[PDB]
């Protein structure tokens, strides 16, 4: 459970998904 | 349309 | 997943598929919240409308998978349930209110690079980020339309719609366990989780501690990426003390 919700293969290593960025734009 | 699985796991 | 896109590898590790015995077919989505607790849609277990009553020993759970319908050796992990536990109050009868269920694993999984938990909200993650127009990420191997059927799991972003609207598009009675979201019929994109994608994660992404929280459960919609209509999601943070008691006296 500490480390839920951080993917081995994005943000473990800082690499970022395809399309996560369209998600935090819209947190406004 | 499923590949079989191993037999292990329906036993 | 209608009007979606192939997902990347590993990009949703939580992912679980819920597989039939016999036959061998696909039940629905899930998804991993701990290295024994597995979290769906009730409507995935029991629904008496369509003489849907799933045991433990019916079923799989298959985690870490990419294809819907290869056995990805050395990849994906097959667990056997040791336990199915349905909200008390679920009400298949009417609406589908409280459409959540865990289900607990003979043995825990071993995390890998395809294999990993999601979070779940608290009340401020929740508070935050529930909002009209944030959007979050539901992904499946369900329906690529309405009336065929993916080669890998699909993603598609869709953002939380205000609860008149989702009320206004639809004659169900919405409850406060329950949210809508995808795009409406001005704003020109489109997609929606289908028939198949049920009881799969609703996630979005923490910009406060950038990790991914699962808000909602894909529980119930008109078709499959109507106009004018929208996908409707269980709302975990509402249900979580539920989920905490299970865990609590079972785990
Ligand atoms: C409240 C309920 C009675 C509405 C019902 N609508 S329904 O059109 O039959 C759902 C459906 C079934 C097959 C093919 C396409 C769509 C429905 O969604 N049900 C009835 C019982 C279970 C649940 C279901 O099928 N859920 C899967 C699902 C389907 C579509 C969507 C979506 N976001 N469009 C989400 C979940
Ligand atoms: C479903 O199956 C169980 C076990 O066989 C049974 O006891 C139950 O009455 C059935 N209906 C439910 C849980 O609504
Ligand atoms: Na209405
Ligand atoms: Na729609």
């Amino acid at each position: 459970e500490a480390d839920c919700g951080l993917r081995p293969l994005f943000e473990k290593k800082s690499l970022e998904d395809k399309t996560e960025r369209e998600l935090l734009e819209s947190y406004i | 349309d499923f590949e079989e699985i191993p037999e292990e796991y329906l036993q | 997943i209608v009007e979606g896109s192939d997902a990347e590898i590993g990009m949703s590790p939580w992912q679980v598929m819920l597989f039939r015995k016999s036959p061998q077919e696909l039940l629905c989505g899930a998804s991993l919240i701990s290295d024994r607790w597995v979290l769906t849609a009730a409507h995935c277990l029991l629904y008496p409308p369509w003489d849907k009553n799933f045991t433990e020993n019916d079923l799989l759970v298959r985690i870490g998978k990419h294809s819907r319908t290869r056995y990805e050796r050395n990849i994906e992990k097959i667990s056997m349930l040791e336990k199915i536990y349905i909200h008390p109050r679920y009400n298949w009868r009417e609406n589908l209110d409280r459409d959540i269920a865990l289900m607990k694993l003979k043995k825990p999984v071993a995390f890998s690079d395809y294999i990993h938990p999601v979070c779940l909200p608290d009340r401020e993650t929740a508070a935050s980020l529930l909002q009209a127009g944030y959007k979050g990420r539901v992904t499946g191997w369900g329906n690529l339309k309405e009336t065929g059927q993916p080669s890998v799991l699909q993603v598609v972003n869709l953002p939380i719609v205000e609860r008149p609207v989702c009320k206004d598009s639809t004659r169900i009675r919405i409850t406060d366990n329950m949210f809508c979201a995808g795009y409406k019929p001005d704003e020109g994109k489109r997609g929606d989780a289908c028939e198949g994608d049920s009881g799969g994660p609703f996630v979005m992404k923490s910009p406060f501690n950038n990790r991914w929280y699962q808000m909602g459960i894909v529980s119930w919609g008109e078709g499959c990426d109507r106009d004018g209509k929208y996908g409707f999601y269980t709302h975990v943070f509402r249900l979580k003390k539920w989920i905490q008691k299970v865990i609590d006296q079972f785990g």
